[PDB]
This record gives C-alpha cells, structure tokens and sequence, in this order.
C-alpha cells in the first residue's frame, strides 16, 4: 500500500525515470496483506509518458508511414467470455472515433504472462487491448487532447447505453499511458514485459499500490486514474455527490461547446471515492485551470486566523472556500497535469509524504524515504508535507516550486483581495438593526400548550436545558441506555428518535474537537451555488453567517435583509383532513415549493408558526426532507436556499439531523421562549438574558462541532445534505423516497403510524385542560413515564438470589425478565427446533460452558480497588479470563497472594491513550487488546473528572494529581488498515504467547471492516452494542449513538462466511446479556464468547445509581473517596454464583431444545423465528435480513485452529541468535547490521526476552548495543526496555521510538552526507507516542505530533512540525529550532524549551494551557546545558556545537514553556 | 445547591419533647422542620435512578421532583407536584409508616448511610402551604348532570 | 456484495406498494449447495420470496394485470441504476417456478420445498 | 560486573608447561597446542631476569628474579605418533573443546600437514 512519483526536474525525458519507479514499485511487499496462496494480489498500477518511437516503428513495420506530430494510445479492457461483445465494442470504438475525422492506424494486442496471477483474479480476467489513433488534420495539442477527452466521454456513454459489462477504458491520450492490474507490487514487470523495453523513456512516472477490505478484485478498480493517484480515503462522499447533481445543472463553458450536453452526468455509477474525485478534478482541469489551482479549490487550507500567513493566502483560500465545498477525508495525493507534476496534503496532514532532490535533477517522493536505492552523496535537500501542504513540477519550463513558492506564484493571477470584498457579514446587519420590534413573549398557558403538543417533559428543561444555558456545556450520564428502542415504545418518541449518527472505525480516524478546533469551521453562505466552471466578481457576491443556528432577533434581520425574494410555506395539516391528510398536506408543499421557486423567489422558509387547536405541526424533518430531495430532483436546489423554524428543536441532535438532511439555517423560537420565561422567574440567579442565550449558543455549537467530528469532517458545507446517519425502524419505501442516502436494514412505520401518533399527542395536548408537563421517565426511572430494562425488583431478586444462593430464586428473576412486553430486537425471535428433548445431565458440564463467559473491561478510574481487584480474583477462580480496561495495572499485583488469590488479569487493553502502556504491562497476559471504539460513546474518548484523580491513579497513569484526564478520539497510530496490521504486528511481536483482539461498534458497513481486519492476522473480534454501560459521558452520544449487536454481529457473520474466512477468527458478542436465553440466541446468531459487565456490577451491590461521574457513588463501587469506600460489600462468591447459575440456565435451555453442546447451536440460524406482536400494533418489521443462512461449504461454522495466527519474521531472530552470551552468560555485547526499510519493529523481540530474564530496569545502561546503517522500517526500537542501545546512520521512517519504556534511540546522519544537520527530515510521524522513560536524539527534524502523550521520556530534536507536544503529561523537551501551528496543545505537564532565533512563538504556540516565559533560575540552566551536551556527545552534532560554544549570547534565546497545572507543584519556582 | 449532601451531612429528625413533659397532654411528640433545616435535610437526596423511593410507596409520589424543588425555594411549585398525586399529603406525612414503605428503602438507607427524611418534608412543604392560602378547592368548571352515591367518610370515602 | 441486495429490496417494496397492495414479508427458499457443482457455483444467485396479499377486493383478472405491470416496471427501474444479477422468476397468483442450474434428478435435491405433502 | 569476561576462549599448551593444570584446560572453549613460533622457529621463549615480579612468579610457580627460558624441543612430542598419543591426552581430558596445531611456513610442511 501506497503512492509515489518521480519527476525530472529539467524535464527531458530518460529511462532511469521508468527504472527507478519499477525499482521502487519492488519494495513495498510488507504493506501488502500477505496471502497463503503467493499469487494473490489486489492492486497495482504505473502511469508513465507515452514512448512515441515505441510505437512509431510499430507503424513503420506494420507497413504505413511514421506521422510528423505526436500519437495518441488509448488501451480498453473489453470483455473476454463472449466473442460477439468484443466486436460491438470495436465496432462502437470505431464508429464514434471517425466521427471526428481522425485517422485509426489499427488495434495492437498487449502481450502478458497468465501464470503469474492467482486463481480468484483470473477468473475475471479481462482482455486487454491497444488502439492507436493518429491526428490527420493538423490541430494543436490542447485541442487534439480536448477532442480525445470527448472521444472518451461518449464512448462511454454510448457503451452504457447499450448495457454492456466488463469494459473499461484504462486512458486515452496522446501525452500519457497507464499499465495497472490485479498482480503483485513486484510481478509488475513481469505480467507486462513491455515495461522491460529499452525504449520507454519518460520525464515523468507515478506508482500505487492499494489495501483491499475484501477477496473479490475487479480489474477497473485499480489505481493510478487519469490525472490522479489516490491513498487513503475520503469520509464525504454521499454528501459531495448530492452536491455535484445540483452544480451539473448551471455549468457550462465555451471550451466545450454543444458537447457540454454529453458531459452533463459526471460522475457516473460503479466507481469509488477516489473515482469521483478523479472524474471531477478531470473535469475541472480540462475547462482551463491548471494542477495547482484545482487541488486548491477541491482540498484547501485550513483557514486560520491568524497572523503567521499573508494576506494573499488568506484572500485565496477564501475564494477557494466560498466557490466550492472541500473534500475531507485522509488523503494523499500525487497527481499530474498534462505540463505540472503535484504532490500534495489534506487538511490535517494524516497520511506520510517524503521527498527528496538528487544532483541529477531528480526529485523522488512517497509514502517511505527508502524505497528508491539513493548513494548517500548525492543528495540535496530531504524534507516532508505538512497538512495542507503540496510541492509542483513544472516540466515545461523546468523548475520546482516548493510549498511558500508556489503560493506566492498562484496569488498573483487574478487580483483576488479586490475581489474578496463583495461579501457582507451579519453581525453588521444585526448592529445597524434598530432597537425596535421587539415582540411580546407567548402566554404561559399558550407556551405550556405547545410544548405538550411535542411530548417535552419538564425533565428536558430541568436536566438538559438548565446546564446549557448555566455553563455552555451539555450535561453528563454515567450509565448506558436501556430504554426500549423507538419503534417498540408506546410513548410519543419524537422522529429524531430513529435516526442513529455515525462514526468512524479502523478505516478512518476521527478528529479531536477540543485541541484541533483551528481547523474546524462553521461557515455558512446564501448565495453561493453558481456556475463552478468561471472566474470572475460575481461568484463572490454572498451573505455569510458564522453559524448555522440563528436566534430570533437575527432570523428577523436576515429576514428583513432577504426581503421580497423569500416565500414562506406552510408545515401543518388539519387533523380533520382524514386517513391521508400527512400525504396530502406533504404533496401540497413539495408543489408549492417547486412553483415558487420557478418565479423568481431565491430563499425558501419553512414555517409551521401556524399550528392551532385544528392544525397539527407535520415533523420538521419530514417536511425538510421531502423539499430538499424534490428540489434537487427537479433541478431548482442550486437556485435557492432553505430555512427552517422549528417548535421542537431543543437538543444538539435535531440541529444535527436537520442540518444532516439538507437545511441550510434552523431557526428554534420555542426553546429561546422558554429560556425567557424560565429567566423571568429568577432560576439563573443575576445573570442577563443575553449572557444566557450567548451561552446557549455557544453550547449547541459545540455540540453540532462534537457530533460532526465523530465521523471525520471538519467543514458544514460539505456535511449538509448528505445524510450521515441511520434509520431504524422507518419504511424502506419512506426512506427511499424522501430522504437522499440512508440504509433502514429492516422496514418499519409508513406514514399512517407518524400520522396516528402525531394527531394523539396533539388531541391530548389541545382537548385536555393542561395545567403542568408530565414529570417524564427518558434519562431517569419514572411510574409515569416509559418502562426500563433494570427496574426495582428486578435488581433486588437478583442480589438477594445471588447472595442466598437459591438457583430458584435466580429463575423467578429471569422469569420476571423474560415477561415483559417486547423492549430490543431479540425480544421478537422465537426458538423452535425439531429434534427431540434430551434429559439435561446428558450436555456439557458447567465448567466447559463457564469458561465460555468474560468480563468485559472497566478502568480503575472509573471502578474502585476493592470492586477491580474482586472481579478479577472472582473471574480467575471459575477458569474464565477477566478483563483490566484502560487505565493501567498495579505491578504489586503480578504474584498470587499468600491464600491462593491471583488478583491478575488474563486480557490486557491497549486504549487511545496508552496510558499505562509499558513493556511490563505486555508481557503479563495471554489476550492482548486493541479499543477502537467503545459501545456507549462511539467515536470518542474516555472521559475522567479532576476530582476522581487521586494520588494512586495519577502514580499509576503517570499524570498529575487532580487535573482532568480526557481521551484522544483518534488513535495517533491508527489512521488506516495498514496502520492497523502494523500495530497487530508490533503487539504480536512484544508478546509471543498472546492473542490479539480487536473491539469494533455494531453499525452498516461493519461487514467490510471485519472482512478487512480478519486479513490484518487479527484472531478475534469483538462486536459491542448501543446498550454497553460507561463510567461518564454526554448524554445524546448515550442515547442516539450505535445500534443494537443483533445487526452487526449478524452482519459480520455473514459476511466473513462469504470471504471463505470465517474459520480463522473467533467472535465475541457484549452488552445487554441478562439471561441464559439471550446467551443461547447470540449463540445461534453466530458469536462463540460472551461477556456480561453491568449486571456483574449488580451481584456486587450496584443498585443503578447513575451518580458514578459525581464520585458519591453510596455503595462505594465507583468511587475513589476513603469514606465511600469503606462502605464495600461486595464478594467474589456472588460473582461466581452468578456466573453458576447464568450456566446452569444455558444447559437447561440447550437440554429442552436437543442438542447436547453449544458447539452443534453456533450459526444454525434456521432454529428461529419472527413473531409479531399482534394486529393491533402494525409495524413491517421484517428480521429476515439476519436470518438469512450463507452456506459454508467444506470449513466448519466456528474458529477450527489452535493458537494464534502467525506473522513473518524480521531482523530480531539473528540478533537472538547472535547475542547468546547475554541470555545465558549476562555480559555486554555489540552488534552491527544493515537495516532496510523492509524491517519492522527492529529490537522489540530482544526487548520481550531481556524483559522476561532481567526486567525493564535490570540492566545498566548500554549493556547491549546495536549499530545499523541506512533506512529503518518503521516502529524502530519500540517498547525498548533500559539495557538497549540502537544506533541508526541514516533515517527512520515512522513512529520511531513507540512506547518507549527505558531503551536509548540515537539516530543521525552518515558521516559522509554534506548536508545541513537542522534542515532537512531525518525521522516521521508520531514519535515517542506514549513513552514512559528512556531517551531520544536526533539530529534532524521530527514530523508532524512529535512526542505526543509522552510521559517519562526525554527528546532532544533539531526542529518539529504541527501539532507538535501535544497532550504531554511528563518530560523534557528540547527543540533547537522552528516549530508549527498548534504547538503545545492540551498539554498538562513536563517542560519545554524552546530555541527561538527568529522570536515568533507566540504567533504559533497554544496559549491557553501552558505559560512561556524566559529562563531566569540557573538550575533550570544546567539542566539544558547537560541535556545539550548529551547531545553533542551522542550524536557528534555541528549545530549544537556551536550553540553551546556562544553559551551566553545565546541562552537569551530560548523560551521556556511550563503548563499551569505544575506552576504550584514543582520544587523549584520558576519565579524568583 | 447542587443536591448531594449525604456525604458531609448527618440526618436528624424534627423537634422533639422529652418524655416526662409528654405523658401529660394529648398533643403531639414531633414539631415542624424550621426553615434552614428543612433546605438542608431535604438536600440529602440524591436523585438515583431507578428511586426505590417511588417504587414502594403505595400513591407512588413524585418524591424526588419535591425533594428538588424543595432543596431551591420554590416552595410553591413543590406544594403542586406533591399535591398533584395526592389528596392527603399532611395525614399521610403524619400516621403513614415510613420505616417499611418509603424511609425503609432509600438508597442511601441501604448502604447504612440513613435514610432521607421523606414524610417530615412532605408534612413540612404541606402545612406551610396551607398558612399562605395556596390550597384551593377544585370547583368543577361545567357542572355535569349527573348524581353518584357513596357509603363511608374513610380516606376511601373522601 | 450484501448492500445491492439492500438496494433490490427497497426497489420491489417501493414499486410494489404503489399500487396500493398489502407486503406480508419476505421468505427464503431452503437449499442444498452439496450437489452443484463448481462452475455452476461462483456465480450462484441469492434465492427468495416476497409473499404480497391482496386486499382492495378487485377481481382475480385484473389483479394478474397488476402483478404484470408491477414486474415490467420492476425490472425498468432496476435496470436504469445498472445493478446486474438480478432476475424475477414468476410474480402471480396462479403459478410457480422452480428452476435453477442443477441436473435434472437432482431437482428435488436443491429444492427440497417439492418434497412437501 | 560490567559483564566484561577477562576469560581468554584459546589456551596454549607451550613447551614449558608453565601453568597447565587441570582448571586452565576445563576453563575454555578451543584449544591450541604451539610446536613453533613465527619470529623464532626451532626455539622456546624467553624472559629476562627481572622482568619476573612477584605476581608472575606466582602465576608460572616459579622463582622471583630468574630468567626463563623455555626448552626449544617438548620432551613429549619426538614424532608423529607422540603427537597423536598428546591429542588423545587433551581431549579425553577436556570432553568439549577442540585440539589446534600451529606450524611455520617452509618447503615440505605439506606432508607434515597430511600427517598431523
Ligand atoms: C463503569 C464502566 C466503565 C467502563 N470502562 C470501559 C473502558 O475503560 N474501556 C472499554 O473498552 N469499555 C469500558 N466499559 C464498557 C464495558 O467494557 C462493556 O463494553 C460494557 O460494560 C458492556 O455493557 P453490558 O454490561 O450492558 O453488557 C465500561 C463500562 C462501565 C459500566
Ligand atoms: S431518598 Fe434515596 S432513593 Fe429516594 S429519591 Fe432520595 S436518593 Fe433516591
Ligand atoms: S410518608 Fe408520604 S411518601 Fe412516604 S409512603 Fe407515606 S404517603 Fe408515601
Ligand atoms: S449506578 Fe453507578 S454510582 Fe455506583 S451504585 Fe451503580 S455503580
């Protein structure tokens, strides 16, 4: 996996071009997923020039003369079962190419080598042929290259047209030519023997290499495009192509001409992400604008504000940004214009881009600094991209223009700071408004009558509205959600209630909103959507709004502003209109709006302010979304906008949805008139009104940033209309038809149900003399209000069975359980089978059933000690593994007691924050553990308060005493699949004996990433759901965040069946097990283990407090107070009598059905069945979906190997095998070797071995050193323990130095290398992640967040890039150099010095967390003068040198930066 | 205040006579909550879900809706949630047995913490509604044409 | 892929109840792959059946009228998104049809719903 | 404690047998048996008399302040088959190292090679 480009600087072309490209194309086979078979690819490509003399003399020996000006070569894959489609096919070629007066010289059959390709990609094989097409009439070569693009466009069409498969046009050009297929990286060469020519030559070439998810290749979804080269992936696709089918409607350009009307459909169906940008960016460039200018405008800069960038950017991005809407998503690129070459970054700058200039004018970039064999005295600058950054080649002229180069050259085209100008702002408009027309607030009784006719409880205003408008944060639950889901209510659950949001697994990394909000913008514009194909004043001419949620007064000056080109429409229909009045009333404004929008009217807003004891309110988002999707069918949406006023928007997630389906700006008055009168009655205390409303704002703004950024965009525009969410429980027919792209797996309510519980709520509002709101039971237990899944007397038989160990009293529980009217999905299947019973002494024993079940993880920041310790002595007593959580171990703990308990734990957890991640903490398990997202909060990071953080879990997290611990979302090391299969083998290789699993979230689209993730040599997967308990976090991503396991887990069963893989993997199902009957239908449903969590905390004496985020806890369960805690009841023998009994239930279940193991029940779906509720209910509710039975074939339906999946073997086995006198005789030692870029984790198997003989610190410093010269691979020397000592002569490429945990990392250019130590890049991203002690120095610049969660270590680099020192928590950190944006960012501890000469830091640091000042205490001076001088020493540096010769001319330049937590804690103040 | 206050506060029951002054008259033993000490008893209160409170009371009251509105002020709208879902709340606060109905089962009665003095509060935000003539009788808006008999003038009865 | 299945299904429910006709839900045929044999296999088809009611009352003919309309328009719009393997065997309220790529004793084999009394 | 071993993994057996004992020769890896020197052939080595201090005097049980010199023939290899009677000693008294011959260069040392 990855991308790569070569370019010649001069731009004259030459064959070492084409053979260093097929040189590096070679060495990227350990990206790849290996395969059993050694044939099976699943990508590759090259995209080189076209030899001209190649296929001249072709043409001379085929018999015809050799033209005068260039050739054009088109090659296709036309079918090859049928011998009658390749003909219409050549004959469609034919006949559409003459159509232009070109001359055919004839078709050429491209020779290749079949025995090479596995089995499953040859059965797809298509046949690949050549077209050479000559230019007769003497057109230049932009014409002759527009004429072809044409040619191409309309072949495809045409072929379309006629419903022929398997035909593809790989390119057709007279400049470039693509030879892509579905081999391996390094069988390029040999299925294509063309390449081995000597007369392809090139100036140019590019190379990719793809990471499949899935086992089934197809040949024309191979990489490089045409004029792109994609890797990573782009989260806003459903929204950009909604975007595109309203631009289509208004582009055209003269260029073109008539044949505009062929090119109107642009992106059209069966491609990928990285498809439709290429079409697009094709599109784009071939109407005038040249590589540059369109990467600008489809991925732009992060927009800052501040003054570290000239004006001109700043003017050009803004233009950028207002004519188009970005494309996000990890993302690098490597693409060419006919005449640039273009490199470029993302926004965020997530994915790796290297590069480096030879003496031959070559420049040579990639995902990797060592895949091209370069002699070290031959190069001339290294360096990297940060985010938003991007380097050009100009071929025609010759020259290359680096980042701060080629933005100066493209602000200079057009005058873009007179044209910026045409844009107005609203806060103007709202301070030139006069202070007049302030209307009169409604009646209470009018306001308590209509807000009982939307089913809001005074709970909604006590709970959830109080804290927003009190602080400007939402509030905080501390229990998952185990409330029935909406369908199966019988309350009025309000229609925000079926759509669930999205978030993002392994595939793509989500973004932390709290540290990197600079790259987040909230920017909204009416006015904007144009013609996206000009350049002029006109397109800047807009009004823009620095939100998306207006209060009332500024909905009435963006009202008086918009004027007499709005055109309001009505939202109620009557509730006499009859049993079609919400369909009637739908069609009447989705033809109003049309008919409005034809005569002249440009702004459109919804309103329903005419909802009266006759007219009930249709639901908002029923209304927004049929418009939108009519609009944008009708081919009107690009005229107009849409502005919606809400009566029921009183939460974050309805701002969310409605925004998610397409309006523009949402107006909520109700909310704003509640605030007021909740104000007037004096409950906020002396605060004004408009402090409160701006801190209501504030909130839900925050909010609508967080539910944004679980899913990877940082832009609205490009969030509106896509639709980002999933229904559960809403028609097919409905979702279809009114809403543009969302999946409802099963059918649900039509329109008649949302009619009958909408015209109730309203007739109960308005017929019944209302005199207050119903108390309401949604976040808390209530009589009135909705039923519970753990209610009083649930809780209190299951403690008092449990403690008196009464197996019956534990049936009548489950009894009481298993009678309630349905709640959750498996509340609908019915077991049947058709054997007969057999007598229950006859199935397996209750041990081999009980080492079945596991506890599923819960931090010790979040339990307590006692609760920790007694669940783990309680789990691995039975047999069966416990589970540890986030949050670190007590090494005191790795030895059984003196009574025989082993306080233990058999599954470590490796979470976001490695926050007691060492090299001991490994190598103490039998079950690793990788978190990738948890099963309350999606998408998100564990949160802790400053008052949970004691005195022991701030030793025991190494953090300070008493300072709020948050989680990063993202993973720092997980940014893709690939990341992912690294991050598998590092783990395989500190641990030799342990399993790897990974933790996935129940959604759609779980199928392709188990697929993906089983190919990764994962061995277990565990699928959570939307109903798993959580120590503290907010309240909506508790309740509208997930969905329920029966969907994933019958999902990824399926699905791995299907890719011939499900018998390698086990898996593993969680959250909501109360009873043995659902053990037994997860069993059949396909998982092999369970865990059970909650209702373990109950037999220990939780009683359902939800309180744990107040740490007042009564029981003392979740608590880390001493009062509290010595309130402890619980006992390891209710655990193990739950657990019995839970058992016990299995094998009376498994006896009455007739089998005799729970092996004979995995994956036999066919023993279910749906039931309906009954005739009166009337909901569609079809399970089939997961009932649906893949056959297996040959392999069994569960895990049929031993042992974990096995990995190929790097370096570390020789130096084991070298270094034997250490292990058995304890001396020192020195090694050296080579080290390739092919190598990972290079001395992490050595740290496994010296961990397990001596320990991490048994050993002196240097006691065995290791010397290695050139590129290392990646993750060089992690979890290195102290006693190792790595020397690297060259460069690393990406998380160097990973986990420290002790080790020394000394890297360092050749001695032969002329080059400038602190100016060029010697290792990449993310170093030091998570370390905990030891050294680092470099003697080059670091990449982008550089030393990020580290804890114990000390670095010493000559330069760093953005986002650098983000989240430190302990250490030291000298940077003799310049730093990036965003500097220091959420840090809570350590120190860092700076060396300043240019005095701009406080232009890029993050002031908000951390002081900086200049070093007036001499004991702070000593320490960098030794850290310096260890530097010096290590690395024989010359910049450091000279630093420390002018000591005291320079020791004025540094700028020490302190966080303000430790501004009271240290020894010495830095004051005087 | 923020209403979790069974940490750092101890519970204590109303004003009480001795018992050599008790054995003479025939008035009552206990004495209402003053002010200051009915905000602070009332502050208890933790707010749990699931409130086995609620759960084993036989009119199943909105207890922790009162408690809350009692621990702010807001007396007012306390006396019409409490009322709202009882028709005696006074005698009930006076003769109802609370060590096996509501006090019994706290959840903070459980865990040996004592137990949130529930019907002293509902007697206090009861009888001091009733001095300021915030009760009022609920005379039928549209007199309905129709005549219902019953036996008895119990608590059933009324 | 399981999501064009996805996209087939919300198309035959939304053409079918257009008309107005009752869905009383999807049903899948039970098979035996241990008989096919390897190239009649890869490109085995997923087999169901939509079991649709009728409750306006109209006649038996113009009902098969209506079941006929509602199949050329089926196969129209699946046709204009290009998804490929997708066929309707019958749709009617007279007959059935068994067929598939099987040899012809084996018939009773791969469909053992014939086996019924 | 360093780790660093002073240990030496060859010992000789020279012609004066100044310290073998039955430690030195179960105290290593690779033995090496020395017939002749490369500077002096057909000689034994010397020492002057005071370059022999105490310690060393107690390392070759010797006498302080005596010259040493090593008798040039072994008084136990007088021909070939004495040599093989020698190799036998060594390695049934050392049951893991290995016995190594070291010649000088000259005109007929290929059959003595052959031989040994
Ligand atoms: C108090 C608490 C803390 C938890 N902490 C973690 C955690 O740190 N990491 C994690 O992956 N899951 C954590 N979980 C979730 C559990 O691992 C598991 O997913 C959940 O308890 C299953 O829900 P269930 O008990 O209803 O089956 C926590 C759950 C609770 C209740
Ligand atoms: S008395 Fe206890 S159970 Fe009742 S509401 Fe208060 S905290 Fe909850
Ligand atoms: S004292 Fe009041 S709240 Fe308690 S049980 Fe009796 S009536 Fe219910
Ligand atoms: S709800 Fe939470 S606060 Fe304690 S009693 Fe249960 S773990």
């Amino acid at each position: 996996c990855g991308v790569g480009f070569i370019a010649a600087i001069d731009g004259k072309p030459r064959r070492s071009v084409v053979e260093k490209g097929i040189e590096a194309l070679k060495a990227v086979w350990h990206r790849g997923a290996v395969d059993a078979d050694g044939k099976t690819g699943d990508g590759a490509g090259i995209h080189v020039a076209v030899p001209q003399k190649f296929f001249k003399d072709h043409v001379k020996v085929i018999g015809h003369r050799a033209p005068d000006n260039k050739l054009a070569v088109g090659q296709v894959f036309l079918p090859r079962i049928s011998l009658d489609a390749q003909e219409a096919c050549r004959c469609i070629v034919e006949t559409e190419i003459l159509a232009f007066g070109y001359y055919i010289y004839g078709w050429r059959q491209v020779p290749i080598n079949v025995d090479i390709i596995g089995e499953k990609a040859n059965a797809t094989r298509p046949e690949i042929e050549q077209i050479i097409v000559g230019n007769n009439k003497g057109v230049s070569d932009e014409q002759f290259e527009l004429d072809l693009y044409i040619i191409r466009r309309r072949i495809e069409k045409a072929v379309k047209g006629e419903q022929i498969n398997d035909f593809y046009i790989c390119s057709l050009s007279a400049r470039s030519i693509i030879y892509k297929g579905m081999f391996l990286a390094e069988q390029l060469t040999t299925f294509y023997p063309d390449l081995l020519d000597e007369r392809f030559e090139s100036d140019f070439a590019i190379y990719h290499q793809r990471y499949s998810t899935n086992t089934f290749p197809t040949w024309p979804l191979a990489q490089p495009f045409r004029m792109l080269a994609h890797n990573g992936e782009i989260n806003t696709v459903k929204g950009n192509v909604n975007w595109m089918k309203a631009h289509e409607t208004r582009m055209e350009h003269p260029a073109f001409g008539t044949h505009m009307q062929d090119l109107k459909p642009v992106i059209g169906v069966g491609l990928s992400d990285s498809g439709s940008l290429d079409t697009v960016f094709e599109v784009m460039v071939r109407a005038g604008r040249t590589a540059p200018m369109v990467k600008m405008m489809l991925v732009p800069q992060a927009l800052t504000s501040s003054q570290t960038t000239p004006d001109n950017h700043k003017a050009l991005i803004q233009y950028c940004n207002s004519v188009m809407e970005p494309w996000d998503g990890p993302a690098a690129l490597a693409m060419t214009d006919g005449r640039w070459v273009v490199g470029g970054m993302d926004r965020n700058g997530l994915r790796p881009m290297r590069y480096t200039i030879t003496t031959d004018g070559l420049i040579i970039g990639g995902s990797e600094t060592g895949m091209v064999k370069i002699d070290e005295t031959q190069v001339i600058e290294k360096g990297r991209l940060g985010p938003g950054e991007m380097i050009a080649v100009d071929l025609q002229s010759g020259k290359l223009y680096r980042d701060r180069e080629l933005k100066d050259h493209l602000a200079t085209l057009k005058p873009w700071d007179k044209w910026v100008q045409n844009t107005t702002h609203l806060d103007e408009l709202v301070k030139t408004a006069s202070l007049k027309g302030e209307p009169s607030d409604m009646d209470k009784a009018e306001l308590r009558r209509r807000q009982q006719a939307f089913g809001l409880t005074m709970e909604d205003m006590e709970l959830i509205l109080h804290p927003m408008v009190e602080d400007g944060k939402e509030a905080i639950g501390s229990m998952g959600d185990d409330s029935p889901i909406a369908v199966l209510s019988d309350k009025y659950r309000g229609l925000h209630h079926f759509f669930r949001q999205n978030f993002s697994q392994v595939t793509n990394p989500p973004i932390d909103s709290l540290r990197e909000r600079r790259v987040m913008s909230l920017k909204t514009r009416l006015g904007n959507l144009g013609n996206i194909l000009d350049e002029d004043e006109t397109q800047t001419r807009l009004l823009q709004l620095e939100s998306p949620v207006l209060t009332t007064a500024e909905f009435r000056a963006m009202r008086d502003y918009m004027g007499d080109t709005a055109a309001e429409i009505d939202a109620t229909f009557p509730v006499d209109g009859g049993p079609e009045a919400l369909r009637d009333a739908l069609r009447r404004i989705r033809q109003e709006t049309e008919d409005a929008v034809r005569g002249g009217a440009t702004h459109v807003i919804l309103t329903d302010e005419a909802m009266g004891p006759a007219r009930a309110a249709i639901p908002a988002i029923l209304a927004t979304g049929a418009v939108h999707t009519h609009l944008i069918r009708s081919n009107l949406r690009t005229f107009t906008s849409l502005n919606v006023r809400t009566a029921e928007g009183l939460d974050t997630h309805y701002f969310a949805v409605l925004i998610g389906v397409g309006a523009t700006t949402v107006n909520a008055y109700l909310a704003q008139e509640a605030i007021a009168e909740r104000h007037r009655r004096g409950l906020f205390g002396s605060m004004p009104l408009e402090k409160g409303m701006a801190n209501y704002k504030k909130a839900i703004d925050d909010g609508l940033l967080k539910i944004m950024s679980k899913m990877g965009i940082s832009v609205i525009s490009s969030y509106r209309g896509g639709g980002n969410f999933e229904a559960i429980g809403l028609s097919r027919a409905l979702v279809a038809e009114h809403f543009p792209a969302m999946v409802s797996r099963i059918s649900g309510i039509g329109l008649n149900g949302i009619q009958k519980k909408v015209l109730e709520q309203h007739a109960t509002a308005y017929n019944e003399e209302v005199v207050a709101l119903p108390v309401g039971g949604f976040y808390r237990f209530r009589k009135s209000g909705d039923r519970h899944g753990w209610e009083g007397g649930v809780i209190h038989t299951l403690q008092q069975a449990v403690t008196n160990d009464s197996y019956t009293t534990f049936k009548k529980y489950s009894e009481q359980v298993n009678k309630r009217p349905p709640m959750q999905l498996r509340d609908l299947l019915e077991l049947r089978s058709t054997k007969a019973p057999v007598p229950v002494d006859e199935v397996e024993s209750i041990t081999a059933i009980r080492k079945r079940f596991i506890t599923p993880g819960m931090s010790m920041g979040a339990l307590s000690p006692e609760a920790h310790g007694t669940l783990n002595v309680a789990m691995n007593r039975i047999g069966a593994k416990s589970d540890s959580g986030e949050g670190g171990e007590d090494p005191a703990r790795f030895r059984p007691d003196k009574n025989g308990d082993n306080w233990n734990s058999a599954i470590k957890q490796v979470a976001s924050g490695r926050f007691g991640v060492t090299a001991e903490y490994l190598n103490q398990c039998r079950e690793l553990e990788i978190k990738v997202a948890q099963g309350a909060k999606p998408g998100e990071g564990g949160q802790l308060p400053g008052f949970k953080v004691t005195e022991m879990i701030a030793r025991l997290r190494h953090s300070t005493p008493g300072v709020m611990l948050i989680s990063p979302p993202p993973h720092h090391d997980i940014y893709s699949i690939e990341d992912l299969a690294q991050l598998i083998y590092d783990l395989k290789q500190i641990n030799p004996d342990a399993k790897v699993t990974v933790k996935l979230v129940s959604r759609s689209g779980i199928g392709t990433i188990a697929a993906g993730v089983a190919k990764a040599n994962a061995d277990i997967i565990l699928i959570s759901g939307n109903s798993g308990g959580t120590g503290a976090s907010p309240q909506t991503s508790i309740k509208f965040a997930g969905l329920p396991w029966e969907m994933g887990l019958s999902e990824v069963h399926q699905v791995l069946t299907l890719n011939r893989l499900r018998h390698r993997v086990r898996l593993r199902t969680d959250g909501g097990l109360k009873t043995g009957r659902d053990i037994v239908i997860a069993a059949m449903l396909g998982a092999e283990e369970f865990g059970i969590g909650t209702a373990s905390l109950i037999a220990m004496g939780c009683i359902m407090v939800r309180q744990c985020h107040s740490n007042t806890c009564p029981v003392g369960v979740c608590v880390q107070d001493d009062k509290l805690r010595q309130k402890f009841v619980g006992t390891p023998e209710k655990v193990v009598n739950l657990f019995t009994f839970l058992a016990e239930e299995v094998r009376e279940i498994l006896a009455g059905l007739g089998f005799r193991s729970l092996n004979e029940v995995i994956g036999r779906t066919d023993l279910l069945h749906q039931v309906s509720r009954g005739a009166e209910h009337l909901d569609d509710l079809d399970l089939n979906p997961r009932l649906a039975q893949v056959d297996p074939g040959e392999n069994a339906r569960y895990c049929t190997l031993q042992g974990r999946n096995e990995v190929p073997d790097t370096l570390d086995a020789r130096i084991v095998a070298d270094a034997r006198p250490l292990f058995e005789e304890g001396e020192k030692m020195q090694l050296a070797y080579n080290a390739r870029n092919t190598q990972r984790a290079i001395g992490t198997r050595l740290s496994s071995m010296v961990t397990r003989k001596f320990g991490m610190f048994g050993l002196q410093p240097g006691h065995i050193t290791i010397r290695l010269r050139g590129t290392a691979g990646q993750s060089l020397g992690a979890f290195a323990v102290q006693g190792i000592k790595l020397e690297v002569m060259g460069d690393a490429n990406d998380y160097v130095g990973k986990g420290l945990s002790g080790g020394t990392i000394v890297v360092r250019p050749t001695t032969s290398s002329p080059l400038e130590t602190n100016k060029n890049t010697i290792i990449g991203n993310t170093v030091l992640y998570g370390a905990t002690a030891g050294k680092l120095f470099a003697a080059g610049q670091a990449g982008e967040r550089f030393a990020v969660r580290n804890s114990g270590a000390t670095v010493v680099v000559e330069g760093c890039g953005s986002n650098g020192c983000e989240y430190m928590t302990g250490g030291t950190a000298v940077i003799l150099g310049r730093v990036g944006d965003n500097f220091a960012a959420g840090m809570t501890g350590g120190m860092a010095y700076v060396y300043d000469l240019d005095d701009s830091l406080p232009l890029y640091i993050n002031d908000e967390s951390v002081i900086f000042q200049r070093i007036e205490v001499g004991h702070y001076e000593s320490q960098l003068k030794h850290l310096i001088e260890e530097h010096v020493t290590e690395t024989q540096s010359r910049f450091a040198a000279e630093i420390l010769n002018d000591w005291a001319r320079e020791v004025t330049k540094f700028w020490q930066v302190v966080p303000k937590e430790m501004l009271n804690r240290l020894e010495v103040p830095v004051h005087l | 205040q923020r209403m979790l206050g069974f940490v750092h506060t101890a519970q204590r029951m109303p004003d009480k006579r001795p018992a050599a002054e008790r054995r003479q008259d025939f008035a009552e033993i206990y004495a209402r909550f003053s002010d200051e000490r009915a905000n602070e008893q009332a502050n208890r209160c933790s707010q749990c879900g699931v409130p086995f409170c609620q759960v084993h009371c036989p009119v199943s009251n909105n207890i922790p809706d009162w408690l809350k509105l009692t621990s702010e002020g807001r007396l007012e709208e306390a006396y019409e949630v409490s009322q709202a879902t009882n028709n005696f709340p006074e005698i009930c606060g006076r003769i109802c047995p609370q060590d096996r109905l509501c006090e019994g089962n706290c959840v903070i009665e459980q865990s040996t913490h004592g137990a949130v003095t529930i019907g002293s509060v509902e007697k206090y935000i009861n009888d001091t509604a009733w001095d300021q003539g915030w009760v009022k009788p609920r005379t039928p808006s549209r007199e309905l044409g129709l005549s219902v008999g019953v036996i008895g003038a119990g608590p059933a009865g009324l």
